[PDB]
RNA sequence: UUAAUUGCGAUAACGAACGAGACCUUAACCUACUAAAUAGUGGUGCUAGCAUUUGCUGGUUAUCCACUUCUUAGAGGGACUA
RNA sequence: UGACGGAGCCAGCGAGUCUAACCUUGGCCGAGAGGUCUUGGUAAUCUUGUGAAACUCCGUCGUGCUGGGGAUAGAGCAUUGUAAUUAUUGCUCUUCAACGAGGAAUUCCUAGUAAGCGCAAGUCAUCAGCUUGCGUUGAUUACGUCCCUGCCCUUUGUACACAC
C-alpha cells in the first residue's frame, strides 16, 4: 500500500451538503515543498498525518 | 423547667428578628441558653397541570413554599417566664412555649 | 402474517452428557496441548457438552497439568503448564 | 476430580407416566415433561427420593425411577404439604388431588363442561372463545381465528 | 494480634462459619427446610439443598456484629430483591418472614444472639467471643 | 525491595505495583508503541492507569477524548447493545479477562497487540453522501487519524460483539480471537473485512 | 492532645471523612481493612494514593474514613479522595512543604480528582420526558 | 459581532418605552462568622470480644468534657472570562 | 455483557393519626400473601441508615422455542369494601403460546447527558405497565451545515388578502 505522510498547515474550512467533510491545506513530509488540498471526514485541527494513498488527485467543494 | 421557644414561619427575615429579639433578650440579664438550632427547611411541593380543561402541551407547574423552623432552649427559674412570655410577635411567625 | 425474518438455527450436534471411556483417554491426551484451554475451547474443539468440561475444568486443575493462571468469575483461564 | 465413567446403563429416553421423558438432561428438569409437573414439584419428588439431584436422566438406576413414579401418584402419603397441588379441595370429594399427564388434561375439559352445563358466564365464554379472567379485547387477542 | 469479624472477606467467614457450623449440626434443623422459596419473589428454592440454613446463620450472625439491633421484618427487607412479576416490571419483595424467625431463634437457643432492649436482638456475649474466633481461625488457614 | 508492613498488611504484590507505574499489574505500558506516525498523539499509551475507570472529563470540548487512555476507550465501546447499558465494572472484566487471553496465546504484551491492531484496522480512505441534486450519488474522501482510531475501536467491538450473538463463546475470548487476528492483518477478522469493503467502496467511488 | 487531623471528600452524593491522627500504619475504612473493598476492581483505584509516591509516608499515620452515600464506586471514590486529602492535611499540620508541595504536586500531576472533587451533579427532570433532555415520543397520523 | 435590534459603529434623525438582558429559586465552593443531644464528631468514665506486648473492633444518655471537618441552616464571601 | 440459587450489598426526593384511626418499629403464628399482641411518631427526632434495584463475588446451567420468555388458563389460600361474578389486588401449585434483533417509514439525544436501574409523591378503602419528582451505574458519537423539515432580518416578484 503506497502511502504519503502529509502534515496540514492550515485548514480552509468544513464543505459539504451536509458539512461532513472539511477542505484543508496540507503539505507532505517527504518530497516537502509541494502543497495540496485534500478533503477531511474527521475532526482535523492541524499537524495531523492523514495516510493519503493517493497523493494526486486536486480537491475541490464538494456538492 | 426547660423553656424552648418553638418559631415556624414562611418569612425568613421576619423569623429572623424574632430570633434576634429573643436571643438578645436572651444575652441580656444572665439567662445562659442554647443558640438557634437551624433545622432543614420543609418544602411543600404540589405539581399541578396549568391547563383547566385536558386540551394543550403537557406543561406542568410546582407551587412550592418553605417552612422555616427553628427553636430556641432557655434555662432559668419563674424570674423570667414572667418576662419571656411576652410575646415579640410580628406578623407571619408563631410562637409556643414549651416546659420540659 | 409476514415476519421478514429467518427462523432456523442449525444441527445440534449432541454429545456426552456423561464422561465416557473412549473419550476419556481423549481428553487426558490432547488438552495437555491446548496453549489456551477455558470451558469454550473444549467445548468446541473437543465437542464437549456443559456440565463435563467445568467437571474437566476441575479435573486437570486439581489433579495436574494446566494451571490457573486466571479463573474467576465465568471465564477460567488456564494455560499449557508443562 | 469428580469424574466417573460409563458402562451402558444410559438410556436416551425414559418413558414416565405414559409420556416420553427425554434424558441427557438433570433429573430435576427432565421431568417437566409430564404434563401437570413443574420445576418446583419435580424438585420436590427428587428431594424425598434421594436421587442425587445432580444426575443425567438417563444415568438413573431403575429402582429409583419407582420410587419417583410413586410419589407422583400419591404426594400427600410422602410428607408432601397440602399446599403443593394442582387440583386442591375437588369439587366432587374434596380430598387433595394431583393430577397428571393425562388427568391434567381430562380433568380441564370437565370442569369447563360442568361450568358450561351449568349456564354460568366463564362456561358460555368458554364456548364462545373469548377470555374468561375479564381482560380487553378491543385491542388485544386477534390472532386467534 | 487485633484480628476479628471486620478482619474478614465475607465470602470467607460465612463459609468458615457455615463449614463450623455443619460439621456439629448443633443449632437446629427445621422440619420444612427443603420446601421453602425463601421469599415470594424468589421463584425456586435454594440448590444448597442440605445445607442453606447454618449459611443464612453464618450470614445473619455476622450481619448481627457489626450493628446492634434488627428485626425480622429488617432481615426480610433485607434478604428480599426484585421480583419478576410477569410482564409488569420488577419490584422489591420482602423475603420470608418465617426463616429468619427460625433461624433467629435457633441462634438463641446455642446462645450467638439475644433480645436487646430498646426492642430487637443483639448479638450475644458468648456469641461475640466464638465468632471472634471464628475470624482467628480463617485468617490462619490461608497461612 | 521494600519490605515496609504497615499496623494493616498489605500483600507484597501490591508493594510492588509501587515500583513501576501503575502497569495493570501485569502489562508494560512502556516498549508500546504505535507504529503508524499517523495515529501518534491521538493513542494515548504514555499515561499509565491501575484501572480502566475514570469519570474523565472528556466531553465537554473537542479534542480532550485523544488525551484518554485507548484501554480505557475499549471498555467504553464495548458497552453498548442497549441492555448493557453503563455496568462499567463489567466491561473492565472482560476486558481484563480479553487482555489475559493475548498475554496466554501469541505471547507478548497485550497492550502492544491493542495499539498495533488500532493502526491496522483503521480506515484511510472513505466515501462521502454527494447526492447533490439527484437521487444518490458517492464521493471519495480521507479520515482524519482521530477518526481512524475511532472506526477501528467501534469495528472490533461490534465484530466481537456480534460474533458473541447465540454463541457458546465468551465475549472475552471472541475480543481476543478479534484483537489477534486483526492485529496479524488475516483475512477472518470482521474489523479487516469491514476496512477492506471501505477503502474498496472508495476506490471505486475515487 | 495527641496529633490528627481532619478531612472531607465527595464523588456525586457521597461523604467520606478521614481522622489522620499519629499511629503505626493503620488504613481502614468502616472498621475494615483497606483491601477489602468491594467491586474488587476499583481495589487498585482505591489503592492509588497508597502508591504514587510510596509507602514511607505511611508509615507513621493511621487513616480511619467513615463514608456514607453513592453507589460502590462512588463510595470507592469518596476513600480514595479522602485519604488523599488526609495525606496532605498531616503534611498540612507537622510536616515540612517539600513533603507536602511535591506529594500534593504528584497527586494532581497524574489526576486532578485525588484532590479536587467532581463538579458535575445530577440534573433536575423536566416534565414531558424522563429525564432533563429525554422527551417522550410524539407521533402523527 | 452577539444565544439575542445584544453591542461597536454608521446615519433625517433625536430622545425613549416593552421584551431580551437585568432579576428570583435551585444545584455546586467556603476547614472564615453565628450556632446546635430533634444533626453529628473527638475525649473522660462504665462495659464486651480478640490478643495480651504496646493495640484493634465494639456497646453505653444523665458518665461527663471539648469541637463544628463532615450533617443542617441564617448573615456573607467567591466568578468578572482574570 | 445471560438466566437461576446463594452472599457482599451502597442512595436521594418526599409523606405520615385527635377526637381520628395514618406511617408503622419490635415480639409471636403462617411456605407465602397475610394475621396477631404491642411500641414510637403531629416529625432532622418514630416509620427509616427507607439495609431499594440495577450492580459485584461464589456456585447451577448451557447455545437447546432450553433452566430464555411468562401470555394463556385450571385449583386453592388471604387482604380492601354494604357489595367483587365480565377473576380489584396479593400469595401457592400446575398449563408453558407467540417472540430467534423486526419491512416500508419514523421518535428522542451533545453531558452526569443518553441509556440501563429502582425509589418517593399525585390519583387511592383496594388496584401502576401512567404521570410528576428523586437518586444509583453511566457509553460511543459532533464543536459543523442548511442537504431534508422549519424559524428571524433584508432585497426582489406577485393576477394572493378567509392571505400557496
Amino acid at each position: 500500500t503506497p502511502v504519503t505522510l502529509a502534515k496540514v498547515i492550515k485548514v480552509l474550512g468544513r464543505t459539504g451538503s451536509r458539512g461532513g467533510v472539511t477542505q484543508v491545506r496540507v503539505e507532505f513530509l517527504e518530497d516537502t515543498s509541494r502543497t495540496i488540498v485534500r478533503n477531511v471526514k474527521g475532526p482535523v485541527r492541524e499537524n495531523d498525518i492523514l495516510v493519503l494513498m493517493e497523493s494526486e488527485r486536486e480537491a475541490r467543494r464538494l456538492r | 423547667i426547660k423553656i424552648r421557644i418553638t418559631l415556624t414561619s414562611t418569612k425568613v427575615k421576619q423569623l429572623e428578628n424574632v430570633s434576634s429579639n429573643i436571643v438578645k433578650n436572651a444575652e441580656q440579664h444572665n439567662l445562659v441558653k442554647k443558640g438557634p438550632v437551624r433545622l432543614p427547611t420543609k418544602v411543600l411541593k404540589i405539581s399541578t397541570r396549568k391547563t383547566p380543561n385536558g386540551e394543550g402541551s403537557k406543561t406542568w407547574e410546582t407551587y412550592e413554599m418553605r417552612i422555616h423552623k427553628r427553636y430556641i432552649d432557655l434555662e432559668a427559674p419563674v424570674q423570667i417566664v414572667k418576662r419571656i412570655t411576652q410575646i415579640t410577635i410580628e406578623p407571619g411567625v408563631d410562637v409556643e412555649v414549651v416546659v420540659a | 402474517k409476514k415476519k421478514w425474518s429467518k427462523k432456523s438455527m442449525k444441527d445440534r450436534a449432541q454429545h456426552a452428557v456423561i464422561l465416557d471411556q473412549e473419550k476419556y483417554d481423549r481428553i487426558l491426551k490432547e488438552v495437555p496441548t491446548y496453549r489456551y484451554v477455558s470451558v469454550s475451547v473444549l467445548v468446541d474443539r473437543l465437542k464437549i457438552g456443559g456440565s463435563l468440561a467445568r467437571i474437566a475444568l476441575r479435573h486437570l486443575e486439581k489433579e495436574g497439568i494446566i494451571k490457573p493462571i486466571s479463573k474467576h468469575s465465568k471465564q477460567a483461564i488456564y494455560t499449557r503448564a508443562t | 476430580s469428580l469424574v466417573v465413567q460409563e458402562q451402558g446403563s444410559f438410556q436416551h429416553i425414559l418413558r414416565l407416566l405414559n409420556t416420553n421423558v427425554d434424558g441427557n438432561i438433570k433429573i430435576v428438569y427432565a421431568l417437566t415433561t409430564i404434563k401437570g409437573v413443574g420445576r418446583r414439584y419435580s424438585n420436590l419428588v427428587c428431594k424425598k427420593a434421594d436421587v442425587d439431584l445432580h444426575k443425567r436422566a438417563g444415568e438413573l438406576t431403575q429402582e429409583e425411577l419407582e420410587r419417583i413414579v410413586q410419589i407422583m401418584q400419591n404426594p400427600t402419603h410422602y410428607k408432601i404439604p397440602a399446599w403443593f397441588l394442582n387440583r386442591q379441595n375437588d369439587i366432587t370429594d374434596g380430598k387433595d388431588y394431583h393430577t397428571l399427564a393425562n388427568n391434567v388434561e381430562s380433568k380441564l375439559r370437565d370442569d369447563l363442561e360442568r361450568l358450561k352445563k351449568i349456564r354460568a358466564h366463564r362456561g358460555i365464554r368458554h364456548f364462545w372463545g373469548l377470555r374468561v379472567r375479564g381482560q380487553h379485547t378491543k385491542t388485544t387477542g386477534r390472532r386467534r381465528a | 494480634p487485633g484480628v476479628s469479624v471486620r478482619d474478614v472477606a465475607a465470602q470467607d467467614f460465612i463459609n468458615a462459619y457455615a463449614s463450623f457450623l455443619q460439621r456439629q449440626g448443633k443449632l437446629e434443623v427445621p422440619g420444612y427446610v427443603d420446601i421453602v422459596k425463601t421469599s415470594s419473589g424468589n421463584e425456586m428454592p435454594p440448590q444448597d439443598a442440605e445445607g442453606w440454613f447454618y449459611k443464612r446463620a453464618a450470614s445473619v450472625a455476622r450481619h448481627i456484629y457489626m450493628r446492634k439491633q434488627v428485626g425480622v421484618g429488617k432481615l426480610n427487607k433485607l434478604y428480599g430483591g426484585a421480583k419478576s412479576r410477569g410482564v409488569r416490571p420488577y419490584k422489591h419483595i420482602d423475603a420470608s418472614g418465617s426463616i429468619n424467625r427460625k433461624v433467629l431463634q435457633a441462634l438463641e437457643k446455642i446462645g450467638i444472639v439475644e433480645i436487646s432492649p430498646k426492642g430487637g436482638r443483639r448479638i450475644s456475649e458468648n456469641g461475640q467471643r466464638d465468632l471472634d474466633r471464628i475470624a482467628a481461625q480463617t485468617l490462619e488457614e490461608d497461612e | 525491595f521494600t519490605p515496609v508492613v504497615l499496623a494493616t498488611p498489605i500483600p507484597e504484590e501490591v508493594q510492588q505495583a509501587q515500583t513501576e507505574i501503575k502497569l495493570f499489574n501485569k502489562w508494560s505500558f512502556e516498549e508500546v508503541e504505535v507504529k503508524d506516525a499517523s495515529l501518534v498523539d491521538y493513542v494515548q499509551v504514555r499515561q499509565p492507569i491501575f484501572v480502566a475507570h475514570t469519570a474523565g472529563r472528556y466531553a465537554n470540548k473537542r479534542f480532550r477524548k485523544a488525551q484518554c487512555p485507548i484501554i480505557e476507550r475499549l471498555t467504553n465501546s464495548l458497552m453498548m447493545n442497549g441492555r448493557n447499558n453503563g455496568k462499567k465494572l463489567k466491561a473492565v472484566r472482560i476486558i481484563k479477562h480479553t487482555l489475559d487471553i493475548i498475554n496466554v496465546l501469541t505471547d507478548q504484551n497485550p497492550i502492544q497487540v491493542v495499539v498495533d491492531a488500532i493502526t491496522n484496522t483503521g480506515p484511510r480512505e472513505d466515501t462521502t453522501r454527494v447526492g447533490g441534486g439527484g437521487a444518490a450519488r458517492r464521493q471519495a474522501v480521507d479520515v482524519s487519524p482521530l477518526r481512524r482510531v475511532n472506526q477501528a475501536i467501534a469495528l472490533l467491538t461490534i465484530g466481537a460483539r456480534e460474533a458473541a450473538f447465540r454463541n457458546i463463546k465468551t465475549i472475552a475470548e471472541t475480543l481476543a480471537e478479534e484483537l489477534i487476528n486483526a492485529a496479524k492483518g488475516s483475512s477472518t477478522s470482521y474489523a479487516i473485512k469491514k476496512k477492506d469493503e471501505l477503502e474498496r467502496v472508495a476506490k471505486s467511488n475515487r | 492532645a495527641v496529633p490528627s487531623v481532619q478531612t472531607f471528600g465527595k464523588k456525586k452524593s457521597a461523604t467520606a471523612v478521614a481522622h489522620v491522627k499519629a499511629g503505626k500504619g493503620l488504613i481502614k475504612v468502616n472498621g475494615s481493612p483497606i483491601t477489602l473493598v468491594e467491586p474488587e476492581i476499583l481495589r487498585f483505584k482505591v489503592y492509588e494514593p497508597l502508591l504514587l509516591v510510596g509507602l514511607d509516608k505511611f508509615s507513621n499515620i493511621d487513616i480511619r474514613v467513615r463514608v456514607t452515600g453513592g453507589g460502590h464506586v462512588s463510595q470507592v471514590y469518596a476513600i480514595r479522595q479522602a485519604i488523599a486529602k488526609g495525606l496532605v492535611a498531616y503534611h498540612q499540620k507537622y510536616v515540612d512543604e517539600q513533603s507536602k508541595n511535591e506529594l500534593k504536586k504528584a497527586f494532581t500531576s497524574y489526576d486532578r480528582t485525588l484532590l479536587i472533587a467532581d463538579s458535575r451533579r445530577p440534573e433536575p427532570k423536566k416534565f414531558g420526558g424522563k429525564g432533563a433532555r429525554s422527551r417522550f415520543q410524539k407521533s402523527y397520523r
